[PDB]
Parts: C-alpha cells; sequence; structure tokens
C-alpha cells in the first residue's frame, strides 16, 4: 500500500520534539501540509494508507483530527518507545488528578493557579483545542518540574529543571514509569534497564539514533512486499530515511515550498537521484530542478495543494459584499494601503470589511485598532461606516478587527467572504491556498501559482490600482462567477483520483525510461 | 501526579456531588430544556468550559450509555448532536432509553450531548459510556 513519511517538526534544535504551547501565545505559520494534502485525497478515494511517524507528539490526535486525517492508521516511534499500547482517549478533568487537600485554584483568563498554603505550586496551562496540555510544578518560586500530557490523557513526558534551566527529560510510559531519560545539555539519552527486552542498545549519543533504529525495525519487518513510500523532503539530506526503504519499493519525494523554500540544489543531488517521483508544489521551482538534474528532469512533476476542509463560499447568500483585507503585522502598518481600502470601502456602502491580522500580540491589534480609527475620524466619516442592520432601526460599524490565530480562525471568516485583498510583498501564503480552496477571488501584489490574472483574482501593479482590481470582482456577478468555474475546475484536477491515478501513471513512465540506455 | 485513569465521563443548582462517581439532582429545570451538556471541543478559547468527551472517527459507529436512574422514572432524555467546522449542527438523534447507537456523521467535527427532560423530579447520576461497536 502507501505509506506517508511527514516532516512534523519543532523549531528547536531538537527538531524531532514538537513545540508545546499554550492555547493564547499560539500563533499562524503554516500547519497544513502537502503531507496532509496527500493524504486526504486516500481517504476520499478509499484507498489503504498508512502513517509513520518518526516525531515526538503528545499532542498528536487533536493535531490529526483539526487536520481532517484523524481516521488515518499510524505508526509512531515514540509510541513504541514509550510503550503506549491503546489510542483510547480519556478527556483529562481537573478534577481527577489529584492535587493535594489543600490546594486552592485561581482561575487566570489564561491559565490556572494553584497554591498550597499561600505559595504558589503549579500553573495548569491548555492547548487550543481545551485539554489539559501541560503543567509547570513550582518549589519556592522556583520551576522544578513540567509535565506534558498526552491528549490520550496520560503523563507523556517530565522536563526537570537545575536552576531554572531544563536539565533533563524523561518520556514515561502511560503507567507512569520512565522508559528513556534525555540529558539536555551540551547529552545523551539512556534506557531504562527494567525496560531493556524493548530496545537493543543500553544507550544512544543522541535522539535521532533510537528514533532511526525503531522507524527501520518497522520497513523491514512490517512492510506488506512491494509497497509505496511517499517521503516529505526534509529540511537536510533524505539519506536517513530514503536508505531504509525496501528492495522492492516505490519511492515518491515530495517538495512544499513553506518546508523546503530554502535549500540548496547540491545536497539534493543524492536524494534527488534516488526517488522515482519527484513532486514539487511551485512550478518554478519544478524548473529549477530541471534544469540543474536534466538526467532526472523526467521525474518531476508540479502538483499543487488545495485545503479540502474548505466549504465551498457560501457569498452568495448575502446581500453585502465582505472583503477580508489581511494584514502581516510583522512588516509594521502600511498607511497608504491601509487607507485605500478604507477609502474603497467608504465609498461603497453595500460592503463589509474585515481586516484579519496575523502575526499580532495583543497591543498591535490596539495599533491596527487606533491607525483605522484615526485614518477615518481625519479623512472620511465614521457615520458612513454604520452599518444598515444598524442605521436603518436607529453602536455597530462595517469595518472590524479580526486577530488571526489559527487556520480555522480563517476558514471561519472565509465562508461568507467575497473577495480577499493582501497587499503585503509577501502574501501570507495560507490564505492563498484557503482562497482558491473556498473559490474567492483574490488581489495580491505579486504573481503566484494560486492567483491567475483576470481569472483566479487581480495582480496589482500597485496599489494606486486597487479600485479597478476591487470592481472587477465586486461589480456585477458574471467575472465573480467566471472565477469559481475556473478555481473549481482547478480543486478538481489536483484533489480527485485522478491525482493517484496520475501517479501510477508517472510511475510506469519512470520505468519505460530505465529501460532507455 | 497520579492521573486517575478510567474509559467512563463523569457529571463534572440543587447539584449535589456525593461522589465523583455520582451526583444528586432535584428540580427548575421547564420540560424540554437542558440539565446539563458535554462537548467534545472548546465553546471559546478563554472558555473554563473544557471537552469532556473523546475524538470520534467519521463513518463509525458507537454506542452511548447513560448510567443513572430518574425518579420520574423514563424523564430524562438524552440528545446527541453533531456540528460541523463551521459550528453549523448536522444531525441529532434524541433517546428516550439509556442506551443508544449512532454512526459517526462524515462531516461532523464536534459533537455535544445534552441531558433533555420531561417532568423531572430528582436523578441520581452515575456516567456516560462511548465505546466503539459494529
Amino acid at each position: 500500500m502507501y505509506y506517508f513519511i511527514p516532516s512534523w517538526s519543532g523549531s528547536g534544535k531538537r527538531v524531532w520534539h514538537r513545540d508545546i504551547i499554550p492555547w493564547y501565545r499560539s500563533m499562524q505559520r503554516l500547519e497544513f501540509d502537502d503531507t496532509i494534502h496527500q493524504i486526504r485525497i486516500f481517504h476520499s478515494e478509499n484507498l489503504p494508507v498508512k502513517l509513520l511517524l518518526q516525531a515526538y507528539m503528545p499532542h498528536a490526535r487533536y493535531f490529526l483530527h483539526r487536520q481532517d486525517i484523524f481516521e488515518t492508521e499510524y505508526y509512531s516511534v515514540f509510541d513504541e518507545i514509550q510503550a503506549v499500547e491503546s489510542n483510547d482517549m480519556q478527556v483529562l478533568q481537573i478534577k481527577d488528578l489529584e492535587w493535594e487537600d489543600d490546594c486552592e485554584f485561581i482561575y487566570t483568563p489564561f491559565l490556572i493557579i494553584v497554591r498550597r498554603q499561600g505559595q504558589l505550586y503549579a500553573h495548569v496551562e491548555f492547548g487550543v483545542e481545551g485539554f489539559i496540555s501541560f503543567i509547570k510544578f513550582f518549589k519556592d518560586d522556583q520551576l522544578e518540574k513540567l509535565n506534558i500530557f498526552d491528549d490520550r490523557g496520560f503523563v507523556s513526558s517530565i522536563v526537570y529543571y537545575e536552576d531554572g534551566q531544563e536539565v533533563c527529560q524523561d518520556y514515561l510510559n502511560p503507567n507512569g514509569d520512565w522508559r528513556i531519560r534525555e540529558y539536555l545539555k551540551f547529552s545523551h539519552v539512556v534506557v531504562n534497564p527494567v525496560f531493556s527486552r524493548d530496545f537493543d542498545k543500553l544507550e544512544y549519543e543522541c535522539m535521532p539514533d533510537l528514533i532511526l533504529e525503531k522507524l527501520g525495525y518497522y520497513i523491514s519487518h512490517n512492510v506488506e512486499e512491494d509497497s509505496r513510500f511517499v517521503v516529505a523532503a526534509q529540511p537536510f539530506t533524505n539519506q536517513g530515511v530514503l536508505d531504509l526503504l525496501p528492495q522492492h519499493s516505490h519511492s515518491i519525494l515530495s517538495f512544499f515550498h513553506e518546508r523546503n523554500q530554502a535549500s540548496n540544489i547540491e545536497n539534493l543531488k543524492a536524494d534527488l537521484e534516488y526517488a522515482d517521483l519527484v513532486l514539487t508544489d511551485r512550478m518554478d521551482f519544478k524548473e529549477t530542478l530541471q534544469n540543474y538534474f536534466p538526467l532526472q528532469a523526467e521525474k518531476i512533476h508540479y502538483l499543487s495543494p488545495f485545503d479540502t476542509r474548505l466549504q465551498l463560499g457560501k457569498s452568495q447568500q448575502r446581500h453585502e459584499s465582505k472583503i477580508f483585507y489581511q494584514i502581516d503585522l510583522s512588516e509594521l502598518l502600511n498607511d497608504y494601503a491601509i487607507f485605500k481600502v478604507l477609502f474603497y470601502v467608504a465609498q461603497h456602502p453595500d460592503t463589509e470589511l474585515v481586516i484579519g491580522v496575523y502575526n499580532a500580540w495583543q497591543e498591535g491589534i490596539k495599533q491596527v485598532e487606533n491607525k483605522v480609527e484615526e485614518l477615518i475620524s481625519d479623512y472620511l466619516d465614521l457615520k458612513d461606516f454604520i452599518k444598515k442592520s444598524f442605521k436603518n432601526n436607529q453602536l455597530e460599524y462595517r469595518f472590524r478587527i479580526r486577530n488571526i490565530t489559527d487556520e480555522l480562525s480563517l476558514i471561519q471568516e472565509l465562508d461568507d467572504t467575497r473577495l480577499i485583498i493582501d497587499l503585503s510583498q509577501q502574501p501570507n501564503l495560507y490564505t492563498q491556498i484557503a482562497g482558491i480552496s473556498a473559490g474567492i477571488p483574490q488581489i495580491n501584489l505579486v504573481a503566484s501559482d494560486y492567483v491567475t490574472h483576470l481569472q483566479n483574482g487581480y495582480i496589482l501593479d500597485s496599489i494606486s490600482q486597487l479600485a479597478v482590481a476591487a470592481d472587477y470582482y465586486l461589480q456585477g456577478l458574471k467575472n465573480w462567477n467566471q472565477a469559481l468555474i475556473y478555481s473549481i475546475e482547478k480543486i478538481k484536477l489536483n484533489t480527485g483520483h485522478q491525482v493517484i491515478k496520475r501517479w501510477e501513471k508517472w510511475l510506469k513512465e519512470a520505468i519505460d525510461e530505465k529501460v532507455d540506455k | 501526579m497520579k492521573i486517575q485513569k478510567h474509559k467512563e465521563i463523569y457529571w463534572g443548582s440543587t447539584i449535589i456531588f456525593h461522589s465523583p462517581d455520582q451526583v444528586y439532582f432535584e428540580n427548575l429545570i421547564a420540560s424540554g430544556q437542558t440539565i446539563h451538556e458535554w462537548s467534545s471541543s472548546w465553546n471559546y478559547q478563554g472558555d473554563r468550559q473544557v471537552p469532556s468527551l473523546p475524538l470520534l472517527k467519521r463513518g463509525r459507529s458507537y454506542s452511548l450509555t447513560r448510567d443513572m436512574t430518574s425518579y420520574p422514572s423514563e424523564s430524562v432524555f438524552l440528545k446527541l448532536i453533531f456540528f460541523d467546522r463551521y459550528n453549523r449542527e448536522v444531525s441529532n438523534h434524541v433517546e428516550r432509553s439509556d442506551k443508544m447507537t449512532f454512526t459517526y456523521p462524515e462531516e461532523a467535527y464536534s459533537y455535544k450531548v445534552q441531558l433533555l427532560s420531561a417532568g423531572v423530579e430528582s436523578f441520581e447520576f452515575h456516567c456516560l459510556r462511548i465505546e466503539e461497536i459494529l
């Protein structure tokens, strides 16, 4: 069958360790993936598929679920390492932990503070979905322990703190017994002797070694003969995993821009020679590879990903044309561009405006709010921004400012949105993917693989022309509809059975090239 | 921590907590209204109402089981709602009995179970149980 080996990493030096982030410090770096795009295709068009997880992800159930691949079967390196036997999830309530009798609780709007006899004992934090994610433990206003919880309902891991620094992290089994301990100072991983039955080697120098061990053992002893492996091109070298694949197996190597935009073409040579099939989500990267490596040009193909969590857009069920205007707040504010949008919305009273801000902290949202208030006050009239619903019955306005933290946030916002505007120099990539997926037109300042000029959206020369673009889709129904058509028959030939078909045909075509010598 | 493992779903304002696994109640609640609600998701991010119900798989089939006794006998109903990703409903099943089998729809992103009400005077509640069936 088909095996997928995703590249689902952390952002630290320990890349095999997924980040643990409280629900509030959460921010949007791209979580949708070429892998997830592909696996979803296999689940409709019901085909057999399995997932091979090499990374430590205590919260992977909610992750898979949120990403619409919860029903996928997976083998997990760290599930073997920790002897997690059942996928049964028990959603933990605080009430059943339990604590000492004297523990009193205080409910921050962000977390829960447990004090015992007045002294700070613990912080209980939550993850984006609301399950207990991790708990910090305190000994005399000093952090000593950090329990990381599994979303299946047990303590997956403990980090120990010396002098307020990470010294050591041991990985429990669901019963609480440590199975391996990892030392986090420059430095190894030790196996608990009681469980030597399950580890060949009694000690490992770097964590990826124990990882590489358990993975390869699965691929050799558990893979049904002549299978197919889709490997997400990991940031560095793919030898780690490619050189673990069966003798008789097809391998597909998959390149996703968000992940592999920066990679030197020279180190790709090894892995690109091995792979039967190559996939890029960017046309010009396909071309970059076809020129530098002309001997393997034939096996590299373009495939555009699409998030199918997005229902098609229900903007026809609205009298008001809603405009989603994206602002990247890592770039500070651009008064000219904010004003050209604000001015368009003032003029056309049949439009509403959501200003979607990403990469922003609480206080930066206020900056966007004040700048909008200011610009409106100095150059326009705020009264022209009062919504029909409110002034045909007489406060509420045609514009508001939303913090886009999730991708889910954006998916909701896009449901009744009629037009997307992004005036950044680098337009939020997930929004482009989400835009074409939901079949909404997009105005950008730079060209892309998701937006085709005068078909899918408008590619502006300067923001001076913003109204010409905006009108093209907001005025009338014809153009906006020729664009839903174009977008739909592009969602079609990139998420059908048709795509896997094209893969099998491309695998046969790669053999017929080998015979030529 | 010890964590207190169990696969049953507990309760978590005459609502008296005589035990983690048993809750008393006296009526205050109109016939047709909700006495209690469990959800597999957060209503909003800040919310101190944390999910109780486990993630389910689409297309699969499950058994929802009440373990409780209602003083006016067959008085408390058991509603089951499936919502999509947009928070719009998908489907809803109500059951007079104490056991129910449903198949988790393929549009469902989350689900809630409520205890509704006929003329309910009092009940003792122990738990809910969900397990996969065929």
